[PDB]
């Protein structure tokens, strides 16, 4: 990437690793964990970094375990402004046949309910643990070979560990490493074109089939066109500069001018897109710190604080009655609150004194004692240190 | 035919190229007209507060023009001066009215005195044309389609489909204004009701009636008639757009506004002339004739002698010479 | 309900009833359907799926494609590959085709898996090359631009072909043999249309536009044993960016400066990117200008190829090249990369004409007026059969392009053209000559079987001789 | 440079007749105000008024190569069943003919 680096330097391409021997690298070759991403008005990474936008009203088949069925991932449509080139996700549904057959659905409020009856995340059912985020999302993960991402807005991405390579069917693609033969459709025959390829997929055969993709919703209202420009060359500037050679930053320029001409709030779709060009460069290791008073400040409740790399670990209260319980995660971009506070149930974090306690589901009190006639327990500061 | 005249009248007024009238009190700027499958140009028309404040021509997207009802017109972000003839358009004050014709593209727009809005679409852009005055079909029931494509029945939501939001305008759903008349009735109204009425009534205008039926004219004029602060000129708006639309279906009608006690406003100097040559008499104008045979259009003109000199009638003796 | 149709009713006792909700149809029966209870109304048989308002009794129902129903049995055809189709899926053949290297236009390049970058070097760089890695190999095509990185009226680029030894290098639109190659039967020129298509190989081959479009033509045999600015021809796309030192890269411009040849040359400084490259940058109306005339591609005349090829690539290099580019006489900037579409759409068979008077004309009476009389045998053709047999190449052969562009000369039959003349003459007046009584060529100037001299009765020709020198006994 | 062809090898006869600095400036003047995409013409047009001009004094002037201005004719033969060979440019034929 244009710079010098001595011999013996080991790089990592964030799942690979080079050494640096004789003027050449000698590189592992590993397979990698591969993600789908849906997000902005009707933008797709397919599995193997193959980006395409595609404005269908349906529901969707995004990504199927193709030989064995372990799982199936579907998503549904909508307009989502006064324009026609405005075509966002309501909701995501999957199917989870290794687990009673059951149907999980993540709804539009970042809610999710399995099988009609809603549900009050977190939810440690067989295989997935269904929880909230820091950034009140929601993180579904079945098994370990694989996860989910929240519904509420229309983001999604998908993470499949290498256990799934090359045996995946969908909207995303095989997942085999080859972005080339991406555009497949069940037939087994590549259309080259995104409306064909789309229209392959859709589940109901009353939606209207997509005829064109327009590639410039400003033409439809000009007042935005100069808007839209400069509000995403920032994704240009040397803002962003740091992370140029981690991702390239063209697909997300164009997302950002799509979004920002087409969607009805441009305000919300600005910083909804420089947002998904941060966090594609936060997952190779560039943290960007882009955020200005101008520029989309996140903001949350009074007693919590803005930190750009935390650690969601400690935060909430539940944490300290399940101490064993391990939290290999990274830092998460959120808000957070000083260590001597804790997060509350209610959602203003306190010192972990008065903190609940929760033992097999309800919630005790800071000095509540709920002793027996065999065993006893008492809530001392988030865990019933408690005698049998 | 060959053209057809959307019309924003009056205060809140619409009348679509099939003669849907309605009453719709924006907030930011909406689209007119302009094709909704290939965008060569969009006329867009700007609110402040129900009371509108600009029209507007973004040529694809690369050209804008913003013609302010307070005589200011900006060319994308500066004031220029007037008249003004790039890019294809030309913007000029034709009788007493500013103009801004783009007959390459088949349009022309104008405004009066009193702020009203005048677009004359061409006959290509026939079924073509999706904006805030409806689709340009000979039909006028289905005049409310909306941006989704779907076809509405009440119009703020027709109206709502098609804002246009910018970098800093921003704007939000509108809703219709609360009604102060339903307390203040009854005295003003028994002479109130025939200032409507005589929109038919008269016989000046009653030969309009095999064209254009005056039910909705009478009906707008009379719900807009309530709030008039004790004028009868309240109701002459409507009237005017009655002659107007009456001309445009080619039947000019003739010296309507010498009883209607009504007229409309002009510079100082011309009066009201109902179908003024277009050609004017500037003292500074060669004497070609059969060069200049536009189609008379209604507008205020200068006094029978006084000819023009940059829009201030002087006698014709005293035109002054330029060097 | 209808006669041929039925209805169904929603037992009260389940959860996956699946009924009128989720329908069957035609491409809805592979896809998995998941639903929310059930309608309850009428449903074809259980043994027949729903397309186009019918029931079809068996489903075995037509094979969408490009959007168009194909009916079973039938096939289609995509490069080599027929594919037909039974149950509901085609089973395609395995063939591999011809890939093909592009420069697309002045700074672009299409690899062999295909892939647009933007590379706007002025060094020379390796094209193409088999010394790569453990494998021996052969071949050495670099190019070699001047003065590119803001592509006008310049940048005549030059390839250098160093094949079997020998120095072939072409510029100023004529080939030039520096040194000759060793084996020879293998190399052949052919010069036809607008192009000067070169044969170096029984698996290789060039085409050049005789102005920048180069683009080179490899078989199956290689096959992964290649690289340089083309990638490695292996099948996947997203590692055609793997520097020189086997490092994948995430910039093109590093990559192509790691291709480069003579180190103490000038690397390419990376530019911030930019919507409007040069000279459409403030000049939107221009931009909107360049925009709209480069539209072509997708107009009347191109709806056929753009849906079997992309036109998306081409658009952008036709914007970023009339847009940095400034032509005054020479509309050259702009007609060839709409006539490198052109060319690829006629590859894929769908020939189409788009010159027209006021539109990059393309004369061709030039050579018809050099008689003395106008005898009117040369001719415009949106694409004719390039790769003709003529006096200098009285044999067939086997070439890589189907049909190109350029002035094709069209004549009466038994007058088969010679290239030196640029008359047509009947065959007789040609120095083709048969040596073993066959039609063979123009007395090829060829040694024949050394190292089985029993046989060796050489023979060749200049004219029409038959002539015959010896075989030198080494002792 | 491209302008500088009024004062070339095939125009120094023209020259000793007609002064091509009018000729030249409006050369300058319309190529650097025109924007040329796909038609060469704003300047190919500045330069056949001076072959016109050259031609009604005696000096008929071909400038006209395959690399400039091409200005094919073979689509008044094309149209025909068969290609007849009739037409063809000429720098400077007569006009008004019978
Ligand atoms: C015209 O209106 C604009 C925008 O409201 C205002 O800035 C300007 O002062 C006005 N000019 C005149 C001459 O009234
Ligand atoms: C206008 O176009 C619509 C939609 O294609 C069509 O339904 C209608 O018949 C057309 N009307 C006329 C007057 O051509
Ligand atoms: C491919 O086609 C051949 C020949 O018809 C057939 O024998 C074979 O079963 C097919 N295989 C697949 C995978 O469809
Ligand atoms: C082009 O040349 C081909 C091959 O000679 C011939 O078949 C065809 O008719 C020609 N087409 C035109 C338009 O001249
Ligand atoms: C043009 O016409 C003239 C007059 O007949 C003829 O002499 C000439 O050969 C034609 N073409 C040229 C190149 O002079
Ligand atoms: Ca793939
Ligand atoms: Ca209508
Ligand atoms: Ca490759």
């Amino acid at each position: 990437s244009g710079k010098r680096y001595p011999p013996g330097t080991s790089l990592s391409r964030d799942c690979n690793t080079c050494i640096c021997r004789n003027s050449q690298w000698i590189c592992s070759n590993e397979e990698c964990p591969g993600e789908c991403l849906v997000t902005g008005q009707s933008h797709f990474k397919s599995f193997d970094n193959r980006y395409f936008t595609f404005s269908g009203i349906c529901q969707y088949l995004l990504a199927r375990d193709c030989q064995d069925h372990s799982f199936s991932i579907v998503i549904e449509t909508v307009q989502c402004a006064d324009d026609r080139d405005a075509v966002c996700t309501r909701s995501v549904t999957v199917r989870l046949p290794g687990l009673h057959n059951s149907l999980v659905k993540l709804k539009h409020g970042a809610g999710v309910a399995m099988d009609g009856q809603d549900v009050q995340l977190p939810l440690l059912k067989g295989d997935l643990r269904i929880q909230h985020t820091v950034t009140a999302s929601v993180r579904l993960s079945y098994g370990e070979d694989l996860q989910m991402d929240w519904d509420g807005r229309g983001r999604l991405l998908v993470k499949l560990s290498p256990v799934y390579a090359g045996k995946t069917c969908g909207l995303c693609g095989n997942y085999n490493g080859n972005q080339g033969d991406d555009f497949l459709t069940p037939s087994g025959l590549a259309e080259p074109r995104v409306e064909d390829f789309g229209n392959a997929w859709k589940l109901h055969g009353d939606c209207q089939d997509l005829q064109k993709q327009h590639s410039d919703p400003c033409a439809l209202n000009p007042r935005m066109t100069r808007f839209s420009e400069e509000a995403c060359a920032v994704l240009t500037s040397p803002t962003f500069e740091a992370c140029h050679r981690a991702v390239s930053p063209l697909p997300y320029l164009r997302n950002c001018r799509y979004d920002v001409c087409s969607c009805s709030d441009g305000r919300e779709c600005l910083c909804g897109a420089l947002a998904s060009y941060a966090a594609a460069c936060a997952g190779r290791g560039v943290r960007v710190a882009w955020r200005e008073p101008g520029r989309c400040e996140l903001n949350c409740p009074k007693g919590q604080v803005y930190l750009q790399c935390g650690t969601p670990c400690n935060l909430t209260c539940r944490s300290l009655s399940y101490p064993d319980e391990e939290c290999n995660e990274a830092c998460l971009e959120g808000c957070f609150c000083p260590p001597g506070l804790y997060m509350d149930e209610r959602g203003d974090c306190v010192p972990k004194a008065q903190c609940p306690c929760y033992y097999d589901g309800e919630i005790f009190q800071p000095e509540d004692i709920f002793s027996d006639h065999h065993t006893m327990c008492y809530c001392e500061d988030g865990f019933m240190h408690c005698t049998m | 035919s060959s053209t057809a005249r959307c019309s924003l009248f009056g205060s809140d007024f619409v009348n679509t190229f099939d003669g849907s009238m309605y009453s719709f009190a924006g907030y930011c700027s909406y689209l007119l007209a302009g094709g909704c499958q290939k965008r060569s140009f969009s006329i867009i028309g700007d609110f402040q507060n129900g009371k509108r404040v600009s029209l507007s021509v973004y040529l694809g997207e690369f050209f804008d023009i913003h013609l302010f009802v307070n005589g200011t017109v900006t060319q994308g972000d500066q004031r220029v001066s007037m008249p003004y003839a790039s890019k294809g358009l030309y913007l000029e004050t034709e009788a007493g009215y500013y103009k801004l014709s783009g007959e390459a593209y088949g349009f022309v727009a104008r405004i009066d005195g009193s702020g009203n809005f005048q677009v004359l679409l061409s006959d290509r852009y026939f079924n073509k044309t999706c904006g805030l005055c409806g689709n340009f079909n000979i039909f006028a029931e289905d005049d409310f389609m909306t941006q989704e494509g779907t076809l509405t029945s009440d119009p703020y939501d027709f109206a709502n489909s098609w804002a246009l939001s910018s970098g800093e305008q921003w704007c939000e759903r509108a809703s219709p204004p609360s009604s102060s008349c339903n307390i203040s009735s009854g005295e003003m109204q028994k002479g109130l009701w025939e200032q409507c009425q005589l929109l038919k009534s008269t016989s000046v205008f009653a030969r309009c009636h095999p064209l254009v039926d005056p039910e909705p004219f009478v009906a707008l004029c009379e719900k807009t008639l309530c709030e008039c602060a004790g004028g009868l000129e309240c109701a002459c708006p409507a009237l005017l757009e009655y002659a107007r639309t009456c001309a445009q279906e080619g039947m000019v009608l003739y010296g309507w506004t010498d009883h209607s006690a009504c007229s409309p406003v002009c510079p100082a100097g011309m009066e009201y002339r109902q179908c003024v040559s277009p050609c004017a008499r500037t003292c500074q104008s060669l004497h070609i004739n059969e060069m200049c045979q536009e189609r008379c259009v209604d507008g205020c003109s200068c006094p029978e002698g006084q000819l023009l000199d940059e829009g201030l009638c002087v006698e014709s003796t005293e035109c002054p010479c330029v060097h | 309900c209808r006669p041929p149709m039925v209805k169904l009713v929603c037992p009260a006792d389940n959860l996956r009833a699946e009924g009128l909700e989720c329908t069957k149809t035609c491409q809805n029966y592979d896809l998995e359907c998941m639903s929310m209870g059930c309608v309850s109304g009428c449903l074809c048989p259980p043994g027949m799926v729903r397309h186009e308002n019918r029931c079809v009794a068996l489903e075995r129902c037509p094979c969408f494609h490009q959007g168009k129903e194909y009916a079973p049995g039938e096939t289609v055809k995509i490069g080599c590959n027929t594919c037909v189709c039974q149950d509901r899926k085609w089973n395609c053949t395995d063939h591999v085709c011809d890939a093909t290297c592009s420069t697309i236009g002045m700074a672009h390049y299409l690899t062999f898996d295909g892939l647009k970058y933007l590379f706007p070097g002025e060094c020379q760089y390796v094209l193409v090359q088999d010394y790569c890695g453990s494998n021996p190999g052969t071949f050495r095509i670099l190019v070699g631009n001047k003065g590119c990185s803001h592509p006008s009226v310049k940048c005549k680029k030059r390839v250098t072909i160093l094949v079997e030894g020998g120095e072939i290098e072409l510029f100023d639109g004529e080939v030039n043999v520096k040194r000759p190659m060793k084996d020879e039967t293998h190399f052949e020129v052919v010069e036809s249309g607008r192009y000067i298509i070169l044969l170096l190989g029984k698996a290789l081959s060039v085409v050049w536009d005789r102005h920048l479009s180069i683009s080179v033509v490899l078989k199956q045999t290689y096959q992964e044993k290649v690289c340089g600015l083309c990638g490695n021809f292996d099948g996947i796309q997203n590692n055609d960016l793997t520097s020189s030192n086997l490092q994948v890269e995430e910039d093109p411009v590093d990559f192509g400066n790691s291709w480069k040849v003579s180190s103490q040359c000038a690397d390419t400084r990376k530019v911030p990117l930019d919507s409007s490259p040069a000279t459409c940058h403030n000049n939107i109306m221009k931009q909107t200008m360049v925009d709209s005339s480069c539209r072509i591609l997708t107009s009347d005349v191109f709806q056929d190829c753009n849906k079997l090829v992309d036109p998306e690539p081409y658009l952008d290099v036709c914007i970023y090249d009339t847009c940095s580019c400034e032509s005054i006489g020479d509309c050259a900037c702009f007609c060839d990369t709409i006539a490198a579409y052109a060319h690829v759409c006629a590859q894929h068979g769908k020939v189409v004409t788009w010159r027209t008077a006021t539109l990059c004309p393309q004369s061709c009476e030039e050579r018809n007026l050099r008689e003395n009389g106008y005898e009117c045998e040369w001719r415009y053709n949106s694409c004719a059969p390039a790769c003709q047999v003529t006096c200098q190449h009285p044999e067939p052969l086997a070439c890589p392009v189907q049909c190109v562009e350029g002035c094709h000369a069209h004549c009466p039959p038994g007058k088969i053209l010679d290239e030196l003349l640029q008359t047509c003459v009947d065959p007789e007046d040609c120095p083709v000559c048969e040596v073993a009584g066959r039609r063979f060529a123009s007395g090829k100037k060829v040694t024949l079987n050394p190292s089985d001299p029993e046989h060796c009765q050489i023979c060749h020709c200049d004219v029409v001789n038959l002539t015959c020198e010896a075989c030198q006994e080494p002792g």
